[PDB]
C-alpha cells in the first residue's frame, strides 16, 4: 500500500515555504518574538564572523618597532654562520658548562 | 552607549563599546597612606601603602576593586554607571561566587542598568575573527591556554600557569643585578619593566642563541635610565622571556607554555584537534616578544603528530585583543538580548550570572 504517503501531501511544500521565509531574514530580526537560547547563540556566532570579516585594525601595526628592530638587527648578523661554526660553538659552550659546573663545585665547598 | 572594562592583574583597559581602542589604561593599584588609584598611586608610592586587588587574574580584594571601578567610571571615563550598560571581563575558571559578587557590586553599589561578564580569552578569539581555536593569554599575573569550540570555552581543558609579565620583570631585575647593576625595589621594578618591553625578545633555539648571540655587535644595547645613567643589556634580552618556555629558571616545577598548549589540546576530543592546531591565537602583553610566534611554531610542531597542520596567529593588537573583542561583542545586535538586566537581577539574585 502507498496511500499512507498520500496522507502526507508532499505537494504542500511546507519545508519549501519555511526555507524561503528563513533566507529573507536579516541577521537580527525586529518585532522581538523571544529567541530560544540556541537560536540566539547560533545568530551571535554568525554575526560575530560577519562583523569581523573585513575589519582591518592595521592602525595597530608597528607600535613596537624599537623592540622589533633591535631583534632583527641581531638575527640579521646571526644568520652569517653555518651549521658548522654554530654546531662547534654549541659543542664548545657545552664543554664550558661542564668546566663551569666543576668550577663552582670547588668554589663554595 | 555600553562600557567595556577589562580588569587585568596589572592594567585596567576601559572605554566605550564600538570604539577601536580603550580610552583609559592605568595600573590596577590602590594606595592608602601609612585612598588613591592608578597613576596617581604610582607617583605617591613613597607615602602610600600599595595593594593589588586582582591577583593572578582573579579579584581577591573587593573594596579596592570598588575604588578601581569607581575611578574608572568617574575619573577615567567621566560617566555615570547608572546610565550605561557594562561589559566586564573575568579570567577563565573564575569561581562562580566571584562572578556573582561582581554582578551584585555592579547592580547594588553602582546600579548599572545592565551588565555582562565575558571570558577574556573568548573575547580575544572573536577579535581575531574566529569562534573556534585555542588561545594563549598571558598578561602581568597569569597565563592560560583556553581551548574554544564554537564560542564555548572548554572548562576542563583549560590550563593555568601563574607565571606572567611581573615574574619576567622580576627575573630580569635579578639577572641584571647579577651583572652588576642594582634593581631591588618597586621604584626599580617599573624601570626594568620598561627595559623588558623595549629590548627583550625570544630565541628560536635557546642553546644556539647562548652559543651564538655574542657575535652580533647589536646584541649588547645601551639603555638610558632616568638618572641620565647608561647601562648595557645583552643576552639577558632573551634569557628573560625564555622562562616562559623553561619555568625552572625561577624555581617553578611547572611545564612551559608550549607544553601546556599541547597538554590543553590533548584534553580535547581527538576530532576537534586539527581545528585547535591551526588556530593558536596569542593575546596579552606578555605575547609581545619578537620571535615568540616562531618559537611556538617550532615547539608545537615538535610535540604534535607528524603531518599535522600547525598555525600560530599573533595579531599586532594582542595587547588589546581582549578589550577589542569586548567592544566588538557589545556592539552586536544579536548580543543585545544577552545583557543581564536590572529587572532580571532582583528576581534571581546574583545567581543569574550562571
Ligand atoms: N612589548 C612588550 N614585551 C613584553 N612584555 C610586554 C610588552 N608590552 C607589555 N608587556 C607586558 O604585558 C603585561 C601587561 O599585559 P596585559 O595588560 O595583557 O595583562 P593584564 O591584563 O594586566 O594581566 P592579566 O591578564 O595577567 O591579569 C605587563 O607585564 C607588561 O610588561
Ligand atoms: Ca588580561
Amino acid at each position: 500500500m502507498q496511500q499512507e504517503l498520500g496522507l502526507l501531501r508532499p505537494e504542500e511544500r511546507l519545508i519549501a515555504g519555511q526555507a524561503k521565509a528563513a533566507a529573507l531574514q536579516t541577521v537580527h530580526q525586529l518585532g522581538a518574538v523571544a529567541l530560544t537560547p540556541e537560536q540566539a547563540k547560533a545568530a551571535l556566532l554568525d554575526e560575530i564572523l560577519r562583523a569581523t570579516q573585513n575589519l582591518d585594525l592595521r592602525k595597530y601595526e608597528n607600535l613596537n618597532t624599537e623592540q622589533q628592530k633591535a631583534y632583527e638587527q641581531v638575527q640579521r648578523d646571526l644568520s652569517q654562520l653555518s651549521p658548522e661554526t654554530k654546531a662547534l660553538l654549541i659543542e664548545n659552550q657545552r664543554k664550558e658548562k661542564t668546566l663551569l659546573e666543576k668550577a663552582r663545585k670547588l668554589f663554595q665547598r | 552607549t555600553a562600557l567595556v572594562c577589562d580588569n587585568g592583574s596589572g592594567l585596567v583597559k576601559a572605554g566605550f563599546a564600538g570604539d577601536d581602542a580603550p580610552r583609559a589604561v592605568f595600573p590596577s593599584i590602590v594606595g592608602r597612606p601609612r585612598s588613591y588609584v592608578g597613576d596617581e598611586a604610582q607617583s605617591k608610592r613613597g607615602i602610600l601603602t600599595l595593594k593589588y586587588p586582582i591577583e593572578h587574574g582573579i579579584i581577591t580584594n573587593w573594596d579596592d576593586m570598588e575604588k578601581i571601578w569607581h575611578h574608572t567610571f568617574y575619573n577615567e571615563l567621566r560617566v555615570a554607571p547608572e546610565e550605561h550598560p557594562t561589559l566586564l571581563t573575568e579570567a577563565p575558571l573564575n569561581p562562580k561566587a566571584n562572578r556573582e559578587k561582581m554582578t551584585q557590586i555592579m547592580f547594588e553599589t553602582f546600579n548599572v542598568p545592565a551588565m555582562y561578564v565575558a571570558i577574556q580569552a573568548v573575547l580575544s578569539l572573536y577579535a581575531s575573527g574566529r569562534t573556534t581555536g585555542i588561545v594563549l593569554d598571558s598578561g602581568d599575573g597569569v597565563t592560560h591556554n583556553v581551548p574554544i569550540y564554537e564560542g564555548y570555552a572548554l572548562p576542563h581543558a583549560i590550563m593555568r600557569l601563574d607565571l606572567a609579565g611581573r615574574d619576567l620583570t622580576d627575573y630580569l631585575m635579578k639577572i641584571l643585578t647579577e651583572r652588576g647593576y642594582s634593581f631591588v625595589t618597586t621604584a626599580e621594578r617599573e624601570i626594568v619593566r620598561d627595559i623588558k618591553e623595549k629590548l627583550c625578545y625570544v630565541a628560536l633555539d635557546f642553546e644556539n642563541e647562548m652559543a651564538t648571540a655574542a657575535s652580533s655587535s647589536s646584541l649588547e644595547k645601551s639603555y638610558e635610565l632616568p638618572d641620565g645613567q647608561v647601562i648595557t643589556i645583552g643576552n639577558e634580552r632573551f634569557r628573560c622571556p625564555e622562562t616562559l618556555f623553561q619555568p625552572s629558571f625561577i624555581g617553578m616545577e611547572s611545564a612551559g607554555i608550549h607544553e601546556t598548549t599541547y597538554n590543553s589540546i590533548m584534553k580535547c576530543d581527538i576530532d576537534i584537534r586539527k581545528d585547535l592546531y591551526a588556530n593558536n591565537v596569542m593575546s596579552g602583553g606578555t605575547t609581545m616578544y619578537p620571535g615568540i610566534a616562531d618559537r611556538m611554531q617550532k615547539e608545537i610542531t615538535a610535540l604534535a603528530p607528524s603531518t599535522m597542520k600547525i598555525k600560530i596567529i599573533a595579531p599586532p593588537e594582542r595587547k588589546y585583543s581582549v578589550w577589542i573583542g569586548g567592544s566588538i561583542l557589545a556592539s552586536l545586535s544579536t548580543f543585545q538580548q544577552m545583557w543581564i538586566t536590572k529587572q532580571e537581577y532582583d528576581e534571581a539574585g546574583p545567581s543569574i550570572v550562571h
